[PDB]
């Protein structure tokens, strides 16, 4: 174990740990033993609750989803009516995960997905029924399925997960790049143009999963929940930053209100404890 | 242990490391506490 | 009875996985092996053999002129050709290449253009093949291709250059589907000098382009083609 | 003997000489260098320009009096029409470089108040309209004028320096390389930043890397007569410029 | 200490540990762990706030039973300007952890929030 | 490197810190220490407060104006009601200290004048009616208050401080442990001083040791402006406590 304080007696000296210039932008280490007398004492801890990998390795919710067990409509795209529901990748939709990753400039790791499914029936539904999920990778490029039921869901290619209403599904995904590291922001455009979109939307091109119910229609509708969760694994990060204060607005935008809260509570006076 | 063989499928192991807080508390060039003025 | 726990994902199903199954037909003798030409191990054993370009697909195009690329007569600083380079898109959508690379989100490393000149023995031209890095338009002048990256093809005993184009990326990955975030810049070709033919003699002749991958060329995740639909 | 308030900084064909500085600060503890060939993906050989283009550069001074909110400025950007390293960015696909950075501010002993300086990799600016609106092109490249946080546009990015125009509040900004200019004790500021990206080299165009803001923390003030007005002056060098994929000039 | 080069102060930073409510007076303020300060060529003093606790660990969100005592600056001496001189001079505050500073149980904080 | 103006004192869980000091002052030569077993003539065994009573109070500051005629401190006297130390000597027949004095009083440059600290063993007091008039104890002790030079009391001690209360004149009290505050220089004075007796311990209450005086020996004054106001803070603390003989506390 190491120490946490040096005994350390009363001191007269030119040495002043205490006196320094912060103008340095230097945070110099100094410990109550440059302060006051001090007793010995150990630490009896290792920091391992801190670490980075601790920290972002626990899951968090990412995004929710529906999907219904309907009869389809001739009028309505299998979109419009939730037969299918494609979730766009992005990790700050839920923000507290986002403020989590956002406190660092670079992030990479390996992802880990938990899938989990709820069915309700708020109709008139004479029995429950254990819906088989399908969620479907489908990469930047990759075809976008138009109906519930298109060609798209055969997977050829594409990673699938088959899961029932009631149980999950759980998969790692290695680090998909295209960089050395995931950003959290991007002071840039994708281009150099005045209207192009500016923003980390530009490099967040991490394609899209799409949910489906695998079974065909019953004799009545059944609406399906399905809840994301994500776990970092092997996470490693750079350049530190500070938290967001105020409330986020959007996906990928740093904006705030016009007006905003300040975040920081006030008081009668300076004095007052 | 291991089950699978992508890295990506490993457990989120294991290793921890020493701090190294010099980097954001003194990137100063050339400083030390030294109880000597910090700028001179 | 040991004691076990299950966890997340029990009784999933994962296209992706690896698992070792029962036999349905146990003790089973497969046909043995016999030697076959052609083994494949890698598709990028496939992507680096050389496929045409339909480099010509203009409107009113037909056939096999897709294929074809014109050069004429008395044309100096002219443009033959020139496009955006997409490899899941463009020109070179339904190229091997390409159709491969349409398996994929994302590529990296170099690519191999080189054309093959096919008009008669007695005529010569120089042409400028240039590549235009990410970062800029066109181009549009002779000028501003020369400024890229670029060779000069002397058209003469031997029929194909080969332009090896660099991977000129600040990005270690591009995406194989269009996205003007990582772009691969621009393609085209310029009449360095001009067609000429023999005295009296005024037709259009023709050069070949082809497509293949370097040998530094990278395919990292796969994914569905659309390039097929099902009914 | 030496003190650490005295320095001098060569870099190509140019020095700087402070007396009342305080130690520079090199960025997360890591000098400027050239990219290696375990980290490098490109295959075209990279340009070096050295001396042409490693100098400082100075930028048009702001004046600092009170009221003042702080100033921004984009790396690279700001350099865009500095001569070489300007061209060298229209003219390069991709390009590298790390950065030394001298902020000047002279005052008396009869001044006080004092100056944040900090360098902030990607800072992703939000919008002055707030929602969903992108900051555009024309407002994040402003080159040599810099972002004045004093001027009211409402199609810039959000304004009020306390939070450092991305919703996070300035108390917490000193996370990232920064260096104080307290009138009282040092007039200077100098901070050295490697390449810092996700990427091994990048475009110098559509993209900034370092956002650099200087904000008064404390206003500018005297012991007596009508309000001050100083100066603030910003120097600014490429360390190792590394550039890559020549190609015609970009024009934006 | 921002103020005027030509200026001086002396100040008294100090700490009351728990068991004590105030100080709210300087003769109070002295009686516990503090520092005075010299404002003079170097601008910045630190104080080591010493782990002062019968229990091994605090809750970082209020609590009576574990809270950490008071905070106070008092004047040691006065501020002095120059002849003449009449203003208002600011210092800044910074906080940091200590070396041995430790932290035991991840949650989820309540700095925010969504619609 | 160092310099003799720059100085740290830790004592205890409280600590000082100057930049402006002359060296401190052992006097005469000796540090403070506890009493040796060849010295001790009480066969009880003391006690050693130790940081609960070696560290440094701050005694109520007086203010230093044109016409001031200083100020005089006893010890152990003056720290009677300062906790701990305060506490132990009433419950305590007899004791034994020795003290670091620190005498504070900031200024400009545009300031002059001079404090002398003295520190004077056995100071025993003339009173103001002369005569064979005792000074009586209630004047002898005033705690913390101390005695201001400049306050007429005609069943005080003698004031007027050309004579250090004493009929001896201020010219000579240098032989004294001393130290100036010169407001050119120095800011504060510095002075550490054994347990001086002729008897190994002593009680704390019927008898001071250690007269502290601080006199205007070139009075106060700015280059421009009004009369000044300088306050003059007095921080002392026992260096080696020793106590003994325990009883109920002394009422007086």
């Amino acid at each position: 174990q190491t120490l946490a304080s040096i005994k350390s007696d009363s001191k007269h000296t030119q040495k002043v740990p205490s006196l320094t210039a912060n103008e340095t932008g230097a945070t110099l280490p100094t410990t109550p033993s440059d302060s006051v007398e001090t007793r010995t004492t150990l630490m009896h801890y290792t920091g391992s609750e801190t670490t980075l990998e601790n920290f972002l390795g626990r899951a968090a919710c990412v995004h929710v989803v529906e999907i219904v067990n309907k009869r389809p409509t001739d009028t309505e795209e299998h979109r419009m009516q939730l037969l299918f529901n494609n979730w766009k990748i992005n990790l700050s939709s839920l923000v507290q995960l986002r403020r989590k990753l956002e406190m660092f400039t670079y992030v990479r790791f390996d992802s880990e997905y938990t899938i989990i499914a709820t069915s309700s029936q708020p109709n008139e539904a004479k029995f429950s029924s254990n819906l088989t999920i399908q969620a479907m990778f489908i990469p930047p490029g990759a075809p976008n399925p138009k109906k519930w039921d298109d060609y798209t869901w055969q997977s050829a290619t594409n990673p699938s997960v088959f899961f029932n209403v009631g149980k999950s599904a759980r998969f790692s995904v290695p680090y998909l790049g295209i960089a050395s590291a995931y950003n959290c922001f991007y002071d840039g455009y994708s281009h150099d143009n005045s209207t192009t979109p500016y923003g980390i939307n530009v490099l967040n091109h991490m394609g899209s999963m799409a949910f489906r119910v695998v079974n065909e229609h019953d004799n009545h509708t059944t609406h399906v929940k399905v809840r994301v969760y994500h776990r970092a694994k092997h996470i490693r990060a750079w350049v530190p930053r500070a938290p967001r204060a105020l409330e986020y607005l959007h996906i990928g935008r740093t904006n705030y209100k016009q007006s905003p809260q300040n975040p920081i509570k006030t008081r009668k006076t300076i004095s007052t404890y | 242990i291991n089950y699978y063989k992508d890295a990506a499928s490993s457990s989120s192991a294991g290793q921890s490391f020493s701090m190294d807080p010099s980097k954001f508390t003194e990137p100063v060039k050339d400083i030390m506490l030294k109880g000597a003025p910090a700028l001179n | 009875g040991l004691p076990t726990v299950l966890t997340p994902g029990s009784e999933q199903f994962l296209t992706t996985d690896d698992r070792q199954s029962p036999s349905a037909m146990p003790n089973y003798e497969p046909t043995p092996l016999i030697h076959i030409p052609g083994e494949v191990k890698n598709l990028l054993e496939i992507a680096q053999v050389d496929t045409l370009i339909p480099l010509n697909n203009t409107t009113n195009t037909t056939g096999l002129g897709m294929y074809r690329i014109p050069l004429v007569q008395n044309m100096q600083g002219e443009q033959v050709f020139g496009f955006r380079l997409y490899l899941g898109d463009g020109v070179l959508k339904t190229t091997l290449l390409g159709e491969l690379c349409q398996y994929f989100t994302h590529w990296a490393g170099s690519l191999r253009l080189s054309f093959m000149y096919t008009g008669p023995a007695l005529s010569s031209a120089k042409l400028l093949i240039a590549y235009t890095p990410p970062g800029a338009q066109g181009p549009t002048k002779r000028k501003e291709a020369m400024l890229g990256t670029h060779v000069v093809w002397d058209i003469g005993l031997q029929s194909t250059v080969v332009l090896n184009i660099p991977w000129t990326s600040g990005v270690q990955y591009r995406y194989t589907d269009p996205d003007t975030y990582t772009s691969a810049g621009f393609v085209s070709c310029w009449y360095q000098t001009s067609l000429v033919l023999p005295p009296q003699t005024q037709q259009t002749v023709y050069m070949l382009g082809f497509i293949s991958a370097c040998p530094d060329f990278k395919l990292r995740l796969m994914k569905d083609t659309q390039s097929i639909h099902q009914e | 003997g030496y003190s650490d308030r005295v320095e001098q900084i060569t870099l190509g064909n140019s020095t700087i000489t402070t007396q009342e500085a305080a130690n520079s600060i090199v960025a997360y503890g890591e000098w400027p260098s050239f990219l290696s060939d375990v980290d490098a993906s490109d295959v075209n050989k990279t340009t070096k320009p050295d001396t042409s283009a490693c100098r400082f550069y100075t930028l048009d001074s702001k004046m600092w009096t009170q009221g003042s909110k702080g100033w921004c400025w984009k790396l690279p950007d700001a350099l865009k029409d500095m001569g070489i390293f300007g061209q060298n960015m229209f003219f390069h696909s991709q390009g590298r470089t790390g950065y030394t950075i001298h902020v000047q501010c002279n005052a008396t002993k009869f001044h006080s108040g004092c100056l944040l300086v900090v360098v902030i990799p990607e800072h992703q600016l939000a919008s002055a309209e707030g929602g969903n609106v992108s900051v555009l092109y024309d407002k994040t490249h402003p080159g040599e004028k810099g972002i004045d946080l004093s001027e009211a546009d409402s199609t810039g990015p959000m304004k009020d320096p306390l939070y450092m125009m991305d919703g996070t509040l300035i108390g917490n900004s000193l996370i990232f390389p920064h260096q104080f200019i307290n009138l009282r004790t040092n007039n200077t500021a100098t901070i050295v930043v490697p390449y810092i990206n996700s990427v091994p080299m990048d475009s110098m165009t559509r993209h900034n890397n370092l956002s650099l803001m200087v904000i008064p923390i404390v206003d500018i003030t005297a012991t007596s007569g009508t309000t001050p007005s100083i100066p603030v002056t910003i120097t600014i060098a490429p360390m190792f410029l590394e550039l890559s994929g020549i190609r015609s000039k970009a024009v934006i």
